[PDB]
């Protein structure tokens, strides 16, 4: 036997080098999103007066009077002279347009990519997205109309804005299918990876709400939960309350992330999006055992797996006593004919924690996924005290992440994501560890490591800081400053000076600082003194 | 101080291939390339020049206010002041008044018209000089008057 | 000359004449007619 | 309504029973920008009846029509507005 010559065969190989996001209740960059589920943050909030009144909840118009929203401020804010936006321009831009600009810059920030590197290079640009409260907002009176509405709010923006601001020439669309628009893009950018369209694909979805027209709409037909917290696979399962937000992920040939060395999440084995259609149905907000089954069965047979070597699955499991029992008996179909009680397998939902996102939840569910894949660990489910009685559990060997819990330390994992929109369409793809092993990472890691006493590194480094306004990187200098206590454990000083020299890009506002180490950092601060 | 100056004035620094950071040997392992890529992702991004951009027209806040409880309703600015109402008597807020039943109908209440006056003149001493129902004004049920 | 309840409608009712009590007030005028009468009203003048 | 109405025309000029073709993966991809239905629904946000969004949302300008013709393919919708539908038609290429 020989273990050499093992390839990528299948283009279904595609990681994950980065993401960025603004998820309710704070969650801004993968570590403190992290720390924050393994926490059982609660993102539900109480929908303020800037969105609708509260008489609307009172009077029962809308059912509940929570959501899982950003501050409303986070709307607002943004910073249009960094990209090219006139300010007069600025209001007439939609919010989720906003979020996805700023969410995008974070996210190539985080994938250790200068922009400056990617402009006028084909990379697709796939989102998501089903309203336009914000241009529902403005159609308020039809005598003002200004003409720099639609340009400002369009579909086609959501998409064509990121790519106009950022050279990417793949092909740009933006997806509807509500519940599951945004996993939908990650499938089609798998599609336009696979097939040598482009070398580089950005898939993300957004979901604003500033209009209570579409919240009551579905309140009335009772989709929305009552008493106003989401609660997955539970008896109190009443319906699953709306929230807000958005973000990306960057996805790159696998063969390719590795060979520039980039940090990879996650790798994607594939899978596939179908509808219910008529299968086993009887009308269109229906949810089909059979359809979910063979979408499970078919994305299983792609990614050429066993249903045995599944460790996880992200349950669409939304709050409904109607659709969570079926769909959680459509799994159990596949998998407990092949797991056994003592080592089940393991269900869960982001939508517990920061609520239902209404057309971002595929997005929601692939950084939950790959913040777990990246972690060796399962997050915590909350709002779970009683199963819901329709669930059968130890008849299916099927059971639910309560507490934190580590992977074997020697085992593949792989996880699967399901999310299925309401009108019928169900997406799932098959995630996995990025198969570089780590076991034995420990000598090459440890290369760098207990090499720091050396007189060579006693040298003292040209740290770079750039920015694009004066205020920019001043504020980015105060908050490496006050964590002084955090960074000198956590991270070797050299670390740093790589990441502050190679990770940034080069901004105008240009600053250069002179250190050793952290306190020789705080010490040389500044060498403003007379000069 | 000079390559921080040259930086500074618009001369881009390779400062990577400068201090030798990158590979610029033959021998650099996986994690030469990448413990930094993993060990600095806690770093703050890039902190924004954030400025708050947004309009409604004041017509949304109009409708955004959604029903009343009350039975004055809400304001319809436009000319001598008109206040503007609709009723389902289903609801929760008027719940009360299906205990109003008349020959069969439930029947709006003639001191709902009093508590109307009451409201719009809020807080001050008031004096009804006259006041005449005419016509009487009958609630359904589901259909908003 | 009698006593008025007092409660408030709903939940969200927080002011402190009610339209109820209000029309509840006129029962005590009413009770002081007799025999089999259909009674509407009609007007009402000068009230402080 | 139109899409219904000219998608059961196309399969009688395609000289193809639909019965035929129920309960078999046919994806159907869409292109749609505008809204306007919708947007005259929503003049008014004191009647808004439940039945408003789940005949008027993205989503079903291509779901409809695949739960009203068993097609268990892949079902989006596009936006790009001016070359939306040939996107879509590039979107069947890719899918078949």
């Amino acid at each position: 036997m020989t273990f050499n010559n093992i390839k990528d065969e299948n283009n279904d190989d595609i990681a994950i080098i980065g993401m960025g996001f603004r998820f309710p209740g704070g969650g801004n960059n993968p570590d403190q999103f992290w720390n924050q589920l393994s926490n059982k943050m609660d993102g539900i909030s109480k929908i303020s007066q800037e969105k609708w009144s509260r008489s609307f909840y009172e009077q029962k118009y809308i059912n509940n009077e929570y959501g899982g929203v950003l501050k409303d401020e986070e709307w607002k804010n943004f910073d249009p002279l960094f990209f090219g936006i006139s300010p007069k321009e600025a209001p007439t831009i939609d919010p989720q347009q906003r979020l996805l600009m700023t969410t995008l810059w974070e996210a190539f920030e985080d994938a250790n990519i200068k922009p400056s590197t990617l402009r006028g290079s084909d990379t697709a640009v796939f989102i998501g997205m089903m309203n336009l409260d914000y241009q529902r907002c403005q159609f308020r009176d039809i005598s003002y109309i200004n003409p720099y509405t639609v340009t400002g709010s369009a579909g086609s923006f959501v998409s064509n804005r990121l790519s106009f601001s950022f050279d990417l020439r793949g092909p740009s669309m933006t997806l509807d299918t509500a519940c599951s628009s945004s996993l939908n893009a990650v499938y089609l950018g798998c599609q336009a990876i696979a097939t040598g369209d482009s070398k580089m694909a950005i898939v993300g979805g957004v979901n604003g709400i500033f209009d209570p027209s579409i919240s009551m709409t579905f309140s009335g037909l009772n989709m929305l939960g009552h008493k106003g917290q989401c609660r997955s696979f539970d008896a109190g399962a009443d319906g699953y309350i709306r929230s807000e937000g958005g973000g990306v992920c960057i996805l790159k040939k696998y063969s390719d992330a590795i060979k520039d060395g980039d940090r990879i999440y996650c790798v994607i084995k594939g899978g596939s999006s179908n509808v219910d259609g008529y299968n086993a149905k009887t009308n269109i907000t229906q949810p089909s055992m059979k359809a979910q089954g063979e979408n499970i069965e078919i994305a299983l047979k792609k990614s050429g797996v066993n249903p045995s070597d599944i460790y996880y699955i992200e349950a669409h499991g939304t709050g409904t006593p109607v659709g969570d029992p079926i769909e959680i008996e459509a799994i159990s179909r596949i998998f407990k004919d092949n797991h056994t009680p003592d080592a089940p397998l393991y269900i869960g939902s982001v939508k517990s924690n920061i609520g239902h996102l209404e057309s971002a939840a595929g997005i929601a569910s692939l950084i939950k996924v790959a913040l777990s894949l990246k972690n060796r660990s399962l997050v915590p489910n909350i709002h779970f005290e009683k199963p819901n009685p329709l669930i059968k559990f130890e008849d299916w060997n099927i059971r639910v992440v309560t507490d934190e819990i580590q992977f074997p330390t020697n085992k593949l994992i792989n996880m699967g994501i399901n999310c299925f929109g309401l009108s019928g369409s169900n997406c799932h793809m098959i995630l996995s560890e990025a198969p570089i092993n780590y076991d034995e990472l420990l000598k090459t890691t440890n290369n760098n490591s207990t090499s720091s006493s050396s007189n060579d590194d006693k040298k003292e480094y040209l740290i770079p800081f750039s920015a694009n306004c004066n205020i920019s990187l001043d504020k980015y200098i105060e908050k490496l400053i006050s964590n002084q206590s955090i960074y000198k454990d956590t991270i070797l000083f050299k670390d740093f000076v790589k990441h502050q020299t190679i990770s940034k890009s080069n901004l105008i506002k240009r600053k250069v600082i002179t250190a050793s180490d952290w306190d020789d950092f705080l010490n040389k601060r500044n060498e403003t003194t007379s000069t | 101080l000079a390559i921080s100056t040259l930086y500074c004035n618009g001369v881009e620094i390779d400062f990577a291939s400068g201090q030798q950071l990158l590979p610029t040997s033959s021998s650099s392992g996986g994690g030469d390339i990448s413990s930094f890529k993993e060990s600095t992702n806690k770093l703050p991004r890039y902190q924004w020049d954030f400025e708050e951009y947004w309009d409604e027209p004041n017509q949304s806040k109009m409708v955004k206010r959604g029903p009343s409880n009350n039975l004055l309703g809400h304001d319809q600015f436009a000319g001598n002041t008109l206040m503007e109402l609709f009723i389902d008597i289903n609801k929760s807020a008027h719940q009360y008044l299906k205990g109003h039943k008349i020959k069969g109908k439930y029947l709006f209440p003639g001191s709902g018209y009093i508590d109307n006056i009451l409201r719009q003149f809020n807080g001050q001493d008031i004096t009804i000089f006259n006041l005449e129902f005419s016509n009487p004004f009958f609630l359904k049920d589901g259909v908003q008057h | 000359f009698f006593k008025l309840s007092m409660s408030p409608c709903s939940e969200f009712d927080k002011d402190f004449l009610n339209p109820s009590i209000i029309d509840c007030a006129f029962h005590g005028l009413l009770v002081l007619s007799e025999g089999p009468q259909e009674i509407v009203f009609d007007r009402l003048q000068d009230m402080k």
